[PDB]
RNA sequence: GAAGGUCACGGCGAGACGAGCCGUUAUAGGUGUCAAGUGGAAGUGCAGUGAUGUAUGCAGCUGAGGCAUCCUAACAGACCCACAGACUUGAAC
RNA sequence: UCACAUCGACGGGAAGGUUUGGCACCUCGAUGUCGGCUCUUCGCCACCUGGGGCUGUAGUAUGUUCCAAGGGUUGGGCUGUUCGCCCAUUAAAGCGGUACGUGAGCUGGGUUCAGAACGUCGUGAGACAGUUCGGUCCAUAUCCGGUGUGGGCGUUAGAGCAUUGAGAGGACCUUUCCCUAGUACGAGAGGACCGGGAAGGACGCACCUCUGGUGUACCAGUUAUCGUGCCCACGGUAAACGCUGGGUAGCCAAGUGCGGAGCGGAUAACUGCUGAAAGCAUCUAAGUAGUAAGCCCACCCCAAGAUGAGUGCUCUCCUAU
RNA sequence: ACGGUCCUAAGGUAGCGAAAUUCCUUGUCGGGUAAGUUCCGACCCGCACGAAAGGCGUAACGAUCUGGGCACUGUCUCGGAGAGAGGCUCGGUGAAAUAGACAUGUCUGUGAAGAUGCGGACUACCUGCACCUGGACAGAAAGACCCUAUGAAGCUU
RNA sequence: ACAACUCUCUCUAAGGAACUCGGCAAAAUAGCCCCGUAACUUCGGGAGAAGGGGUGCCCCCUCACAAAGGGGGUCGAAGU
RNA sequence: AGGGUGAAAAGAACCCCCAUCGGGGAGUGAAAUAGAACAUGAAACCGUAAGCUCUCAAGCAGUGGGAGGGGGACCAGACCC
């Protein structure tokens, strides 16, 4: 829940092999930017239980908004925009809506940035895709090749357990992968590098934030 | 799972796929309207198109490229002598599909497909 | 990618001719070995009159492998062939003499061998 | 494999008229087509 | 006909169907071009009795990818929804 | 030397319900018998991994036994085999319950049909937990139960956004090497405790830049024959590529990234401080400190159908429309 | 190998032998393999081989049984991709076995000793569709095993 | 339409029976010509044993070897 | 296995929907709430309409108590859902 920073939104843009003056081949992600990063609404334990600040993303022509939006983003003063979305910090001033957030700026290369963001989406899959199972024999007559072999146990359980593992939606969900090496800024660009691989297809959000050690948070 | 994967299968295997778009195309040209259904339709905005563009530059090479298509000698030098005075305006975008009624003993979905 | 029954040629002049893994030492519940690593072979065939007689469990350490194997420069490198060299327990060989050749990875756990050999 | 008892009524009831709500849905649909055969649509 | 929602219309790195998300004057297709793949077309010239080679030519054919441009289809339009919010107490201009 | 480091005779007392029994209480108008595959889960009487007391503990490496069930507990040869022995490993190759888990999930090698044979018993037909070869394993899920995913309605005027976290899951695994240090210890031989670095293994999460597989979409060669009037050049067929040789996107791993972290809390065995009852002693009766992969927060995903229906920002309330 | 003594009609000759015979038993020894309860050769303690219910050998032949090698590969490590036919959605036609009644949760306890229905707790809006088979002692065939009936029927002396 | 799953198929990096009751299933071999062919044997066999080499297309020597035989060229990663 | 329009075929001229089937008016008849699938027409089973009533529930479905609501062209502390 409580972010080590304010975090940044994102755009993922595929995939670069990035050398060095060594000759050390790095596979790398591009990752580009879109109209602001601008800060919106800023929560405080005053008045609304907790600590935040919500981060706007992705410039629109202002009829695809609804009334609503086109509201709460026109009280900020703010740019049309898609893809509100919060950081629960410890921290609270400094955040006041309407302001910029300098990438460039608030990061400073060397980082280590823990990255989210909805995955590729492998629709409705099997025990053996999804749960890593095994499969059974090919021959030796196997009738049964993919499948779960048996649920449960016999009469005693009487039924099947919760949470038993089961064919079902694989994909199409957030995961922070953490810890990543921010390989360099572009000032040119606009464009961060960094080292490996990131959710989903060239396209998707990216909640781009700094590292969450135990070391940094809550004890 | 099908991401990134463009292609109409129009129900059938490779066989029978080309098959069908050949003819399907062979008539559409010879008519110059056609109704079938939606897919078998949609579908052939690829090679009617890519026939009339390849109309345009009427030469020895490309009439032998259209000749192994169409099946019909007698529709493809029709083309190359309509085409250029006709289409050659036009930039791409030959094809024109106005949409009508279910058929009959299936719901099937159907569709008119003509040159534009 | 040398796994449990695979054959092996012996890439030194220690007597055996071919060798056959049957496990992997070292990084235990490993599926197979890759270049560098140390595995346990029986031999197979044996040139007739030397010490190293056939039918005996020895261990060996793979040299060429037909699953390329990476530098960090990028440069990825193949060979035709599936082979380690017959250790002798800690260090050398037990031949003074390697044949084929032989990467640079190996020269930090098995300095000797790269000493030896013609062309790495 | 086969059924312990029958299902025998009201059940049945609720099961048949989620399909002839299905019904429906077509008939809303079919109803709005016919405002567009009226005038327009090239 | 509120806000909005649902349909329809063109789609999707979303999807069994519903769902989700984008689009409805740069959404898909086409066209133009360029990465990329494959490997030097057809026609003609010349060489050889001939199989064949060879030049025109990193050609020709593809192009599920990127980018450009409204050439085609996003036309026509439909359905749902509003009493400023029962009732009781106590602080407050 | 000394019962009580480690064993413990003669004898005595318990629990457990995994073995072999005794009983014949449910089931003969049927509840499929072993072993293997697949997929579980749980118990502790702990094989290893965490933390301890004692040692006939110099150190290393043990022995013994206390706490602890979070995690893990290989690959083959032989046998139908579970079991077992053996080879090569390894941190280790734990033992059990769940109808000796799981056949409307699979297998059919074993064992309970008919054929045939050997030994044997039988005057004979036939027989023998004696042996041998051969011998048909059903099923479209009504309900509960599960994995997913909608719709309705509810949430008190109706909506669009943003989140809070009750609750619930996933994950907290282990290896040698290096420094400490050849230091402490030890006559030598050997060789630490504590802490800090190292590159792996298994495991999970994500990706396709690299290496590739596939890629009946695409490109290239080539056999047979048919069609395009004929040569040239194409097309069809040779199941659902004729056969090969390449392969972009997608999807994939053998490929690439990332992960396991806390000087946070309360504990378990244990070690204590102060301290009587019992002028002394005593970790406890008051109080309090160290102190574990175990327990709870923290990490990561879900989450107000949390009817206890939370909180915030913003928009809308005209009429036949 | 050599003798003593009893019983019997007579006490197994050749050959073969741990075998389709071997219980004890994975006999022991050697070969084959890193490792071989199976396999090959030898031993003989032949439970209980044996001379036409033949004995022992044998070239060939076997959809014969049983061991080992080479080649070969998705059999496997360890899965992955793709093509068809289904599955899924829409329209048309339209079955089945089953079914006391069904407003048909989990835990532990109870009871004809193994409960959706009985007791205490816990959990849980109402209702589809896709997938999965642990339970309903799920369905199927008045158990074919076992035993009973002064049942039936074959076959033997 | 292009989910799981099942079937009928096609391919698969490194390994090559590690599967399993058992190489069951799949793969590999394959036509013709020439060379070559062991133990044993009832002297008929074993035997297509095993194992090797050549095959496409064009052009040539021959008062008679079914694209022969032999010689020379040419194309492909690959010629039944 | 499969009988029962009516006393009498008087079995429906004509009109409308309409290619047919069948249907509604007309006409016949004591009756067509006797129309040829025709006489009396029970139950299961399938609906349509009205009164009340379920979406924090757990239930062999009733039973004793009975909140709130509804009646029957007949004024009940009565009676019914």
């Amino acid at each position: 829940s409580v972010d080590a920073g304010i975090g940044v939104m994102g755009t993922k843009l595929g995939m670069m092999s990035f050398f060095e003056e060594d000759g050390t081949v790095v596979p790398v992600t591009v990752i580009g930017f879109k109209e602001g990063n601008i800060v919106t609404q800023v929560k405080t334990e005053s008045t609304d239980g907790y600590n935040a600040v919500q981060v706007g993303y992705e410039r629109l022509r202002d009829r695809k908004l609804t009334m609503p939006e086109r509201g709460h983003l026109n009280k900020a003063g703010v740019i049309p925009m898609r893809h509100l979305q919060e950081f629960r910090l410890v921290s609270v001033d400094d955040f006041t809506p309407s302001q910029k957030l300098l990438f460039e700026e608030l990061f400073k290369e060397g980082d280590m940035v823990d990255i989210s963001g909805t995955t590729i989406g492998k629709g409705f899959q099997g025990g053996i895709k999804r749960h890593n199972f095994k499969r059974g024999l090919m021959t030796h007559g196997s009738k049964s090749h993919r499948a779960l072999g048996s649920i449960g146990a016999g009469t005693t359980p009487g039924h099947v357990y919760k949470g038993k593992k089961m064919p079902g939606r694989m994909g199409g969900t957030k995961t922070k992968i953490r810890k990543l090496k921010i390989m360099k800024i572009d000032t040119d660009l606009r464009v961060v590098m960094i080292k490996g691989a990131v959710p989903g297809k060239p396209g998707n959000l990216l909640r781009l934030a700094p590292a969450k050690i135990v070391g940094k948070n809550i004890p | 799972m099908k991401h990134g994967r463009k292609i109409h299968r129009l129900s059938r295997p490779a066989d029978q796929r080309r098959a069908l778009l050949r003819g399907l195309t062979t008539q559409l040209l010879k008519h110059g309207r056609i109704k079938t259904t939606r897919a078998k339709a949609s579908a052939m905005r690829k090679y009617v198109d890519k026939m009339i563009t390849l109309a345009k530059e009427g030469s020895l090479h490309k009439r032998r490229q259209a000749l192994g298509f169409i099946y019909e000698k007698q529709i493809v030098h029709a083309l190359f002598a309509e085409v250029p005075e006709r289409y050659g305006d036009r930039n791409g975008g030959y094809t024109r599909i106005i949409r009508t009624l279910p058929r009959r003993g299936d719901n099937a979905p159907m569709a008119y497909i003509e040159l534009v | 990618m040398i796994q449990p029954q695979t054959h092996l040629n012996v890439a030194d002049n220690s007597g055996a001719r071919e060798l056959m893994c049957i496990r992997i030492i070292g990084a235990s519940n490993r599926r197979y070995a890759r270049i560098g690593d140390v595995i346990v072979a029986v031999i197979k065939e044996a040139i007739p009159n030397t010490p190293l007689e056939r039918s005996e469990v020895i261990r060996a350490v793979v040299v060429r492998t037909c699953k390329e194997l990476k530098r960090d420069n990028g440069m990825i490198i193949r060979y035709d062939d599936n082979a380690a060299v017959i250790i002798d327990q800690e260090g050398n060989p037990k031949g003074t003499r390697i044949f084929g050749a032989i990467a640079r990875e190996l020269r930090q756990k098995f300095a000797k061998i790269v000493s030896l050999a013609p062309e790495v | 494999a086969v059924p312990k008892k029958r299902t025998s009524i009201y059940k049945k009831r609720i099961r048949k008229n989620i399909w002839k709500k299905k019904g429906y849905w077509a008939a809303l649909k079919a109803f709005s087509l016919a405002k567009s055969l009226s005038t327009g649509n090239s």
